């Protein structure tokens, strides 16, 4: 070219030059045009010198002990970038595709921008391991599904031949969600006077009925029929109807008693609305029972308890209540793995054995 | 995990002098940065040379 | 050749390209062209003696390590054809036979005709992936099985050695045919007044026998023995026998008033005939149906309801009518394979 | 390049040690790689054949031991898949190997055999009969059996807290076994005359003894009463599946799940009328 | 959770002396600066220490 | 790990002039093959001379 080298950039990375005024632009291998970016020396330099993160520009690479099987192909931050256009194109939720995209974009700021066949297991580890020392376990078994399934489509598609992630375990969680007694029922409801009153009312018929916060807050006065609650899960889809005879002894609630408190005090189109006569989010009614959990200022071991805690409760109480297979239909769950993996205690309360 | 400016210069292609290992430094000639924390540059466990020319 | 020798090459790396302006481009041995390698002396010529030699393992007695020879095969299409001779043997239904060809015409409109140790992973997912974003995504899940099933027979002949096809994957797709409900029904019964009288009588006898419309057309009157009706399907071949007893108490129909109001009205060998007094096929039933949809004025989320939707009307019926187990011994059904009322137990 | 087999194995057993385990548990990994060591010869892993693998394996499946071998190839495999992880190989040949499928020989015990085994106890010390008995009625595991302080009995409850599995149950003392004639209460009391230490089962110098030697002076009298059985003579652990088999039909089954530590379910039934 | 100033230099990359951490303390290296409670300092969790110069 | 190129003849069995095995370097009659630090070629302790012709 005109300029091959030169005094002014003998100072600079490749990409980056100085203008007559003292001033950096770093040019754009894709039209040859080139921004302003910094006056100093120091920082235009190290400014134009992570987007050099790929020169790709000479340089190889190679770790301690390893091996080579390398020949030649194309990108691959971009593969993560057609990957989502198959995603979408699968009939998913409008709240699951969200899921993976947040795993994804973990994903692009975890891994080096590297072609498909060089990204090796090692390096997989490197960041999956690094989520770990952290605490988030159950984040880094996301992410591993999630960049497993994303290989597996690549080498369906010409691209790759191996799935280099599949040789990486997957960390193991334990749950550390603490349980919610009957007793700690009480003290949380005692002081959810400070808040609305739509709070109290949907913190006992989410454990009169056992239902799921989300289909908590989209069930309507339409939806009761002859004594029934038809009540329809958006996340299985199950279809239950609740009696309204329902009680809790354990916990002095009438069901048919704390229904008609939400058509009085509370009064809308849903059971539970807000003090402006509309229907609440998901997210805000788990958000206030919250404020009644820290206002307490009772402590337990681990992480508190939540609202969906309710349920699990609920479930609980009606197993010595009335019976085990009554606390299974209600929830809207099946199959038989489950009614035991919430019946648990996890290092709360002693398993105590009477005599029967 | 981050080492220092003699640690660093022990674990290389090959050992020089002190002199020369905090020229590349000044000169930038290493990625990332040291970034000097008090009075001793702490190069990163990944900061390795690069190398430039005329 | 035509240069042999010179200058440039005298650096001595193999597949070597000093260019004019001093640039390093190494060549390959398929196609004879080259790529930029670099633009130094010492370096370039490293990046190219490396792949003179191919290195793999590492200090050993005499290793081995193939990469080569081949030769001896057959073309996809040529193979495609002895294929479906193969598949006329297999010993099924001619009509199973034509939707198997039907894709196999598709498969020679979708891909080249090479050998069959040429077609790649991503040669197949560029085909599949064709018909997917077509709309045709039960179609392209009936190709992929039937090609995949075309590369297994062939491995076993001795033609290839793997099924680059059992690579991919086959895509799953929701139904979208809506369901009839029991006041549709009643609205679409009125609208098939401007059609024959064949048609009333076939959709009520449908729901109420709950039979296929294929068996439907080939019921006789011969096949009613005092008190019953027996019916051979000619889908899976169960057998079973439906006593003139039956009413649908939700739409105010009888089977037994329904036989005999195909006895006056129509008249012939087949409960279902034509106003020709003769048999009809299993096409036209269904078709004329569809003229009532369009006629009657209602609009669905997706695909309209077919004649087929008239059995699944009558176990949805006879469910709550009388039990589960009397909707599972009318349409056919073997082994079992909206809202569940949760009484206090 | 640094390869190696052994060289591996050096830096496996590092890994195992912030997989964050039971301190038994690890050491019975050891014993495991150390049978790898002079089993397979030092050389890379690249250079390891499956016959080989098999070679070794198979070898301890002749001498009688095949449950050691499902354990030495279950753990040899997990080393060469942490190994590709480092980039060291890209295959595991000992995937493609097939684990000997062992049948459990250890016989049970029954009511007579258990009345016959506790008379044969006379020779042994004073504590042996109360550690029978009590690991009946409790139906417990031999390891909790001897952590368990006074301190556990709560108003007429015995809190114990499983090592194995972790499980926290309090058996009450009103037990009472009906088909060997034996009391918990008239049992306990029966160990702070005799014993008198800070564990319920101590040792004749009033000290808590270790799990190892409860259940080994306890086979000197299997095979001093002059019993003979079919296969493996029971063990001192199979008074807590005698435990369970007898509550099972002296009470029930629910609670007899409850008393052993267990959470989840997982002979001759009778055909009913209905 | 707050470190103490002999803690907090005891889980840098190079442990210091005490006198050297308490004068990066007046010089405000250290982002965040600790908070005053009874005699001694308390640093932040995740406190390092930075160079407020830009040459 | 490396070693120089008066280190790695000095151990050679005839060691030659130091020009002689510069220029076994530059006809890469030399494998595996040395890499060049600064101003020096630090060779592999396993790089031995093959004649070849």
């Amino acid at each position: 070219m005109g300029r091959r080298r030169s005094h002014e950039r003998r100072d600079l990375p490749p990409n980056l030059y100085i203008r007559n005024n003292g001033y950096y632009c770093y040019r754009d291998p894709r039209t040859g045009k080139e921004f302003g970016l910094g006056r100093d020396r120091r920082i235009a330099i190290t400014e134009a010198i992570q987007a050099n993160i790929e020169l790709f520009s000479g340089h190889k690479h190679k770790p301690l002990t390893a091996r080579i099987n390398s020949d030649n192909s194309v990108t691959l931050h971009s593969w993560l970038d057609r990957y989502e256009k198959i995603l979408a194109s699968r009939g998913i939720k409008q709240k699951t595709l969200i899921n993976y995209m947040s795993k994804i974009k973990a994903i692009r700021r975890g891994l080096p921008d590297a072609p498909l066949e060089d990204i090796t297991t090692k390096e997989i580890a490197a960041m999956l391991n690094g989520y770990i020392d952290e605490g988030k376990a159950a984040s880094a078994k996301l992410i591993r599904s999630t960049l497993s399934d994303a290989f597996r489509e690549a080498i369906a598609e010409g691209h790759i031949t191996t799935n280099h992630v599949a040789a990486t375990r997957a960390a193991k969680s334990e749950v550390r969600r603490s349980r919610l007694t009957a007793d700690e029922y009480l003290k949380i409801y005692q002081a959810a006077e400070s808040s609305p009153c739509w709070l109290r009312l949907a913190m006992e018929l989410a454990v009169v009925t056992g239902q799921r916060v989300g289909d908590l807050c989209e069930m309507k006065w339409s939806d009761i029929v002859d004594g029934y609650l038809y009540v329809e899960q958006s996340k299985t889809g199950v279809k239950i109807a609740i009696p309204t005879a329902l009680h809790i002894d354990a916990l002095g609630i009438s069901m048919k008693e704390t229904l008609d408190k939400c058509k009085e005090i509370l009064g809308g189109e849903t059971i539970i609305a807000s003090t402006r006569r509309e229907p609440l989010s998901s997210g805000t009614v788990s958000r206030y029972f919250m404020r009644a959990r820290k206002a307490s200022g009772l402590s337990f071991e681990g992480d508190p308890p939540t609202f969906h805690e309710l349920r699990s409760l609920s479930a609980r109480l009606y197993e010595k209540q009335i019976s085990d297979k009554f606390a299974q239909h209600l929830l809207g769950h099946k199959s038989d793995t489950m009614a035991s993996q919430y019946r648990d205690d996890r290092g709360r309360e002693w398993d105590k054995i009477e005599i029967k | 995990m981050y080492l220092t400016l003699q640690e660093w210069n022990a674990r290389q292609r090959r050992p020089r002098s002190l002199e020369t290992v905090r020229r590349w430094v000044r000169e930038s000639r290493i990625f990332p940065p040291p970034v000097k924390d008090g009075r001793e540059y702490l190069f990163h466990e990944s900061a390795v040379k690069v190398d430039l020319n005329r």
